[PDB]
């Protein structure tokens, strides 16, 4: 089957969480009071090339505006 | 091991040997000229760098409708008159646009030398920019202007108005049917160097007089890319200079060429400009004589005389029955004003004084006429009246020119009063100057356009507009009105009850 | 009954053209639609407002049938009327090149049109003959374009002036 | 001055008053969908079919046109501005076609200044890392500079076979996706060529002149029938459909295919060269964006329309016959640059099979659309004949 | 409504004319150009430096600052928001770097957007081409899966090394710099899962799970020595230059570089994988990116410095000692995945040469630049006895 296909973001997010690997001083470097569960999740699944393209697609009008018609 | 790369002029330096001799290398196209086979193009580009430019202009141009322009409302706060008037503006470009694809391919054939069809080429695709960017202006106004009607649906709704006709020889069949190089002159050196350059940034100058900042936006992009076309237009004339053909047909094509254009856009874009606005820029008089007498047929073809190009014979002519072409016309444009895709208006006061200012001699014409009309309620639904009837009553036949189309009234004309009929085989024409009458006796067959009142012959009004969807979404309201005011529009049924049907106006030498 | 796009007269068309189902019957009445209802010479202007979309109705048939009957070498190189397309061509290109002036050229050239346009002729030869015909009744016509002044211009077109008007 | 001469509608006070006062309370229709009498190819009608479906001012007797009468002004002879006199093949609506990928120009150009962008990127990053050093000098200044060079003119050709279709096709979309099918070709000639200007840059004697694998296009051997199929295909078909559906699904599905993918991209790694992939890796995709455009066109659109599916497989099949043969002959020519290569390169054996996928994904793509019977084992052992 | 109910300054009649009878004849000063008194690297200043250069508040008791005064709210104890007791480097100026590639936010995501949107399109093009046919299947389920798969971590460990630089860098420009050189080791590493996630699509058979990658990164023997150097620039580093410094000037340019481009770049083309290259394109793209900005700030800023040249040389050859060791032996352990490959895919005489190539372009771009006496036939020596 070559039907044309690809990876988006969240498929490769899926995996991202086991990432991070368990090692002696695999710890925070700065002070704190409280402990951070090591298992938290984040709501947004992005990866930087996602993140990227989503900003840069709000760049264009916000600089097309400005120096465009905003400017005129 | 120093970070290196490749740019744009340091490939296209080898196209010109991307083609190689061989048999049947030669055009498909029927020419009298011969394109030299080593031309060269001015600008030095490659399919990858011309797509990174034309991008770049998208992002502005999108970015600023799509936001602030948006934000701002500016699809709205545009006079009514005006957003009527870039119903036609824009869509009849649009396929001046869309033809001139089909055309720059044809040259792109004609063209031997690899960087001359490399040149045709990038036009080739600038002229689906345009194709797309004239579209999206009637899409972007639809979408959130106060009157999408028209803007919706002129690819169609056009077809029911004559106007569209004469915009289809001079921007669609001028452009791709006869001579590659006739086609050649009709596009670049006379269309988009004697009007659609100006005019482009004129719409623009128009436009933002009465509110509308798409149009800049959209046309200032457009105008980016027409000093291409201009390159392209002046090099065909060098690739045909050697040839001895050239000293014979050159200044018989570019003349036609002229004659051809300015027979449409002399009176149709002051038309458009003066009557299809409430703020005025400058008047078409004083224009039309700096882009067509000057800057062009002086300035620019000028220029080309070491190419054995002259100025067109027709000049004069163009000039004298230019003065009063648009004015002559709007009365013809309002008096059939249902068979239009969009809104018009009649001048107001303030507008009146401005006319007759600038053009002497307008009030007592068609001034007092506009006030006949509009005392009987033309404007009104009510009043069982359309212009058209008045010139009937009046006995003033109006014909359409067999080769440009363009619709006129000898018999009240205030410019040329000229009328030509013959009969052939059967058939009758009508001509309203001596160059389209030469065209057509020369050259019968390329000229057998049926004319509207041909084609709606013995047909009533509401018939021909409701066949050919000229209503609103309310299947009731028609989309031309005789005045831009949003209440007490005009209905199928009002124009239906006029009972008014059409007649062959040439029928009557019989 | 009456329409623009939709009326009787067409509809008398498509039925007719429904009853051929010979590619000989079908090519030779298209032929004759031709002469009979296309180019300024035309035997009458009866169906000028319905001609151009009822000759293409009339060509669908004759390139159905003529798919159908024909063999490979044959759809490419013959006519509807079994003549060698390539023959045709380079004959018709002879007697244009051997046209005295631009009124027997256009007169070879606007009778090419209505014998041999697709589906008679294959695409490919007729197109190819387009470009060499309309090339030489360029050079024709266009040469001292001018010279010629209308009244007499009108005479040799052969029009029959049925009324002028001119305040200059 | 500060405030600038020129006062705008929008901005100006007075202006802004009398264009505010003159405005309705609501639009005078709610129907804001610009393109709404356009039957939508998906769910809802989109951006791409808005903008270009009825561009083209096509009247009735043009198979889908909304117009009416014939062309303002034609050519000398009578040659109307476009007729369905310019292709054999016919239809119930010549805007039925939909570019699956929809391109429209903004997209096609966004798309596209994105590769020109990231190719500068790549090269320089490429150039700095120094990889060029574990390249093989003969695969470079021969199979390069020479042969894949060579190719360059093919698909320039391939290119300039679409002028006449750019003028004479039929509608709007069929025109938009022709002229994209034809630009790419351009663009990828211009990458090759592009390539060996770059080697020229760090490889110290590398000459990026065009003669070398101008001559061996013009006057070579390996890819004489492959020359004298594209000068076929560009200059003796005046038939704008012929041009495009030979071109793709015949002479480029397999001619085409099996040069850039099955000798080239399969080889140039086995010489230390990352370089010519990258740039065979937008040819492909290029390649196969275009293969979508050409199946919907002639297999979803022609090959099945409502009405003339029989004669228009008929037609194509004619054509894929007429075209299949000199696309042999550009393979089996082709066969002979395996010769040159140094020894214990490939086998017959690897050769056979790469071909044997071409010919297999031909058959699956396009032959089989049309019912056109196609022998697998008598096409390649026709070609075989070439080592 | 048609109009809004909220009126606009720019456009409502009665407000623009209140607004416009309010405006000076001119502007009330001509110098237009926001970040004038910022001295430009180059002939003039760029649109990357007025929107960088000072953003960061420092005060004149942190090198280049141009503010005066203590922070308002410091840590318990007493420790500064930012300070020169974050790192032992020290120059005139902290402000003086800049980004040869000029990027701020907008031009970067742009970049790596466009990236993006052509990876989408060349995966598409490459599915439908069929062109992971030719690929021999050990390649994949082994070398990739397993071998690059297990790669990701190394430069995602990399990529968390940055996490104290994000918050201790001294200026703007080296911040944004920093920032950026670590957001590209994240996507590399997700571009590695991508690849995995894409072949598992495509490959009836293949896991995407990181279960087996993340095995053989953890309890594995060829990244062991990997693995501990990273666990170590990452975790055991608290000196925000230390850390970029060693990071990019030693380990990713001797490791890094040999893995990437020596192994996988290599030979991945022998065994009809022509995907895995296309990813090793944007990374090596992205190195070499990252390069430019690493020489700019450690060697033609601080190494180079007017004051504290001497001072600064002698710290990074001291990190460059301390950092050129467990480097070494990471580079030894990866030899162990040579006697893995088929018979006869690359021998001794190769693996040598590549090795050595990676040594000298290091010599070359780095270790000189601060003096550092490199012995390459030493070095690579030490690695080769990692060949089994
Ligand atoms: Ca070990
Ligand atoms: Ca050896
Ligand atoms: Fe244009
Ligand atoms: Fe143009």
């Amino acid at each position: 089957n070559r039907a044309p296909t690809s990876v988006n973001a969240q498929e490769v997010h899926r995996w991202l969480q086991s990432f991070n690997w368990d090692f002696k001083n695999n710890r925070t470097k700065y002070a704190t009071k409280y402990k951070m569960a090591n298992e938290t999740k984040e709501q947004f699944k992005l990866i930087a090339k996602e993140y990227a393209r989503m900003e840069a697609v709000k760049d264009e009008r916000q600089f097309g505006s400005l120096q465009d018609a905003l400017t005129r | 091991r120093a970070p290196t790369s490749v740019n744009a002029q340091e490939v296209h330096r080898w196209l010109q040997s991307f083609n190689w001799d061989f048999k049947n290398n030669r055009t498909k196209y029927a020419t009298k000229y011969k394109m030299a086979n080593e031309t060269k193009e001015q600008f030095k580009l490659i399919a990858k760098e011309y797509a990174r430019m034309e991008a770049v202009k998208d992002e502005r141009q999108f970015g600023s409708l799509q936001d602030a322009l948006t934000r701002l409302n500016a699809g709205v706060r545009v006079h009514p008159k005006w957003n009527e008037t870039m119903k036609v503006v824009s869509n009849f470009l649009e396929v001046g646009e869309y033809n001139a694809i089909a055309a720059t391919g044809m040259l792109w054939d004609s063209a031997q030398a690899a960087e001359q069809k490399n040149g045709y080429l990038a036009q080739v695709l600038d002229e689906i920019r345009h194709t797309h960017q004239c579209a999206y202006v009637n899409y972007y106004f639809a979408k959130n202007g106060q009157d999408p009607a028209g803007h919706n649906d002129a690819r169609r709704t056009r077809t029911i108005g004559p106007l569209w006709k004469g915009m289809k020889r001079v921007f669609s069949d001028g452009f791709i049917s006869g001579d590659a190089v006739e086609c050649s002159l009709n596009l670049q050196l006379v269309g988009e160097a004697c009007f659609t350059n100006p005019l482009i940034v004129a719409v623009t100058e128009w436009a933002a007089a009465n509110g509308d900042e798409i149009t800049p936006t959209v046309f200032l992009s457009i105008e980016t890319d027409e000093l291409r076309h201009m390159a392209n237009g002046y090099q065909t004339v060098v690739s045909i200079a050697n040839d001895p053909a050239s000293a014979k047909y050159l200044n018989t094509d570019l003349n036609n060429a002229f004659w051809t254009q300015q027979k449409y856009f002399t009176p149709v874009l002051g038309m458009l400009f003066e009557y299809g606005s409430k703020f005025k820029v400058e008047p078409w008089v004083k224009t039309w004589d700096r882009w067509v007498y000057e800057d062009w047929g002086g300035i620019w073809i000028g220029r080309l005389g070491k190419y054995g190009v002259e100025s067109p014979r027709s000049l004069k002519d163009a000039k004298q029955d230019a003065y009063w072409a648009h004015h002559d016309l709007y009365l013809l444009a309002y008096a059939l004003w249902p068979t239009g895709f969009f809104r018009l208006a009649l001048p107001d006061q303030e507008e009146m004084e401005w006319f007759e200012a600038n053009y002497p001699g307008w009030y007592d014409h068609y001034g007092k006429i506009y006030e006949e009309w509009r005392a009987r309620g033309c404007e009104d639904p009510s009043s069982g009246f359309i212009p058209l009837m008045w010139f009937i009553e009046n006995n003033h036949p109006i014909y359409i020119d067999r080769v440009s189309q363009v619709p006129f009234c000898p018999s009240l004309a205030k410019g040329a009063s000229t009328l030509r009929v013959h009969e052939y085989n059967g058939e009758m024409h009508t001509f309203s100057d001596q160059w389209g009458e030469r065209m057509w006796l020369a050259e019968p067959e390329r000229y057998e356009c049926q004319n509207i009142f041909e084609q709606y012959e013995g047909r009533e009004l509401s018939e021909v507009i409701a066949e050919l969807h000229g209503l609103r979404s309310d299947g009731k309201t028609l989309i031309a009105q005789p005045h831009v005011r949003g209440d007490k529009l005009w209905t199928l049924d009002d124009i239906k009850r006029l009972n008014c049907v059409f007649k062959n106006p040439v029928k009557a030498f019989n | 009954k009456l329409g623009i796009h939709s009326n009787d007269t067409r509809d008398a068309w498509v039925n007719k053209i429904a009853q051929l189902n010979t590619l000989e019957k079908a090519a030779e009445m298209l032929k004759q639609f031709r002469m009979d209802h296309t180019t300024p010479f035309r035997n009458s202007y009866e169906l000028d407002n319905d001609y151009l979309w009822i000759e293409a109705k009339l060509e669908e048939k004759v390139a159905v049938l003529k798919a159908r009957a024909f063999n490979e070498v044959d759809f490419r190189h013959k006519t509807a009327f079994g003549e060698d397309a390539k023959s045709v061509l380079d004959g018709t290109v002879a007697k244009m090149n051997a046209a005295k002036d631009k009124w027997e050229a256009e007169k070879i050239h606007i009778g090419f049109r209505q014998a041999y346009k697709p589906p008679i002729m294959p695409v490919n030869y007729f197109l190819d003959g387009e470009r060499q015909l309309g090339t030489r009744l360029m050079e024709l016509r266009n040469l001292n374009y001018y010279d010629t002044p209308l009244e007499e211009l009108r005479k040799q077109r052969g029009v029959r002036v049925v009324h002028l008007q001119s305040p200059h | 001055s500060m405030l600038g001469e020129r006062r705008r509608g929008l901005t100006d006070p007075e202006m802004a008053a009398v264009i505010l006062k003159a405005l309705p309370e609501a639009p005078l229709d709610g129907n804001n969908k610009m393109g709404y009498f356009v039957t939508p190819r998906w769910k809802r009608l989109t951006e791409y079919e808005a903008l270009t479906v009825y561009a083209q001012p096509n009247a009735d007797w043009i198979a889908g046109g909304l117009d009416w009468g014939d062309w303002t002004q034609k050519f000398h002879g009578g040659r109307p501005s476009w007729g369905n006199e310019t292709t054999e093949l016919r239809t119930v609506d010549w805007f039925k076609h939909r570019d699956p990928l929809r391109r429209w120009h903004a997209p096609y150009v966004k798309d596209k200044a994105e590769e020109w962008r990231y190719t500068d990127r790549f090269l320089q990053g490429y150039s700095a890392d120094g990889q060029i050093r574990a390249m093989n000098p003969t695969w470079r200044d021969e199979f390069i500079n020479r042969y894949w060079g060579a190719f360059l003119f093919n698909e320039y050709g391939l290119f300039n076979a679409h002028s006449q279709g750019a003028r004479e096709a039929l509608s709007d979309v069929t025109r938009v996706s022709l002229a994209f099918w034809g630009f790419d070709k351009i663009d990828i000639a211009q990458m090759i060529q592009l390539e060996r200007g770059f080697l020229a840059k760090i490889v110290p004697g590398f000459d990026e002149s065009t003669a070398v694998p101008k001559a061996e296009w013009t006057n070579g051997e390996v890819y004489k029938s492959a020359r004298l199929a594209v000068e076929g295909l560009w200059q003796e078909v005046f038939d704008w459909n012929e041009s495009a559906f030979s071109v793709h699904a015949v002479y480029d599905a397999l001619f085409g295919q099996f040069v850039r993918r099955e000798f080239f991209q399969r080889l140039a790694p086995r010489f230390g060269d990352n370089l010519t992939p990258f740039f065979i890796n937008q040819a492909q995709t290029y390649f196969q964006i275009a293969k979508q455009g050409v199946q919907d066109l002639y297999y979803n659109c022609l090959g099945d329309d409502p009405e003339f599916s029989d004669y228009n497989r008929t037609v194509m099949r004619n054509w894929t016959g007429k075209w299949l043969e000199p696309t042999i002959a550009a393979l089996r020519d082709f066969m002979g640059l395996f010769a040159k290569l140094p020894a214990g390169t490939t086998d017959k054996e690897e050769i056979t099979a790469s071909l044997y996928r071409v010919v297999d994904d031909w058959i699956e793509d396009y032959a089989s659309r049309i019912d056109f019977k196609a022998d697998r084992d008598q096409i390649v052992k026709a070609v075989l004949a070439g080592l």
